[PDB]
């Protein structure tokens, strides 16, 4: 044949892959965690969005920390040979490095380790995307007026917010991040590379959103998401 | 608006 | 005029901006830190590389933690009005969230806060790039065979390694990350967007490098860098 | 090869 390049992930396997959405809305009383109003808007948006990208979407609601770990374990032990990629979406309370089951926390590193290059072989070399709508701390942004491959390779963490910061969720419209994510995937998934889509998501969140609160502490605050990429190639959701 |  | 788009940073200011390189090779005996052999290759590579991108490069060697903070403070208080961007390169020992002066550690967050959108107004809306060659922990990768804008917006952290992991440096060739970074900037800065350049850097490091050590613990280990983007636009180093 |  003629000259061949290689800087984009192969996305023309028979299946695009799984999209696991963990939607945690109601939390055991003993945890002391509030209900996450509007998260169902988010779960439903994501479901539709990723359906249109031809992912096999599985929605899960209100999982204990035990259920989260066993679900991720089981999904990682499936044969993904015919799938191009893996996507997992976490919607819950959180803190830096941490996501909450309905009855207590889960180390994010525990969840993602299941999918390490050496531990999930049918996903080695393929993009593993973790999209996390959850707090990474309690800081507020007050804004300003304007072997042979690493086992950690081929991961992408699309964080809703900067390290150390709260993440904002609107109980009517859904979270700022997920709203913006789905809109940008809708409009640009058939033409832009994923990092450039996520960059549009950064700008949308940074520019179009600002908290309104009766509490001065939480009023007029801003948010910037955080793209953490360990990808080794460009990711286009379409192929030719 | 609420925080997660 | 005709229709105008806006998804790329304006990089046609009179100056591209500063490139501050902090090259820490020799450390006070009391710290117990080893000399970072090969880092001078790195500093020299970066200097040449960013010179060709028309940055005003300033190299600094062997700075105490005090000197680092006062340098960053002073640079942040300059008038960057005529500059398109800011780049800072840190070459030293480190741990997660932390970079070492010659006499002790500096919080990375302390350094970057100087350049927050509300604290450095002549850089508000402009890309602030922090390139960090330093350890983020002590994990080894054994590999597998194959107001109106947020104050944290418009930052890019190009980490040499994944969170929690060691970062590898070759005493003859320089560090894996910086070697790969400069090569990819050399070959692709006049045609690719910065995220796509950094993705090529991920792959180069992930595929072409593997440690050789007489010590079994540190032998045959791999590395994947980590792009952490809070950018709101595409960044091309050239303009039209 | 050495670590930082």
């Amino acid at each position: 044949s003629g000259i061949s390049l290689d800087n984009s992930y192969k996305m023309d396997y028979p299946e695009m892959g799984l999209c696991i959405i963990i939607n945690n809305k109601n939390f055991h009383k003993s945890t002391g965690m509030t209900s996450r109003s509007g998260t169902d808007v988010d779960a439903a948006n994501l479901r539709e969005t990723f359906r249109n990208l031809k992912y096999e979407v599985r929605n899960k609601n209100d999982l204990t920390r035990e259920e989260i770990v066993e679900l991720m374990r089981d999904v990682s032990k499936e044969d993904h040979s015919k799938r191009s990629s893996f996507v997992c979406v976490l919607l819950s309370h959180g803190e830096e490095g941490i996501i909450f089951g309905t009855n207590g926390p889960v180390d994010l590193k525990k969840i993602v380790n299941f999918f390490r290059g050496d531990r999930c072989r049918s996903l080695t070399g393929k993009p593993k995307l973790f999209i996390i709508q959850a707090c990474r701390g309690t800081e507020l942004d007050c804004g300003i007026e304007t072997h042979k491959i690493p086992v950690e390779a081929d991961f992408l963490y699309a964080y809703s917010t900067a390290p150390g910061y709260y993440s904002w969720r609107n109980s009517k419209d859904g979270s700022w991040f997920i709203q913006s994510l789905c809109a940008m995937l809708k409009q640009y998934a058939d033409k832009l590379e994923f990092m450039h889509i996520l960059t549009r998501v950064n700008r949308k969140v940074a520019t179009e959103f600002e908290s309104f609160s009766f509490d001065a502490t939480f009023h007029a605050k801003k948010q910037i998401p955080c793209i953490v990429s360990m990808l080794t190639k460009e990711l286009y959701f379409y192929h030719l | 608006d609420e925080v997660d």
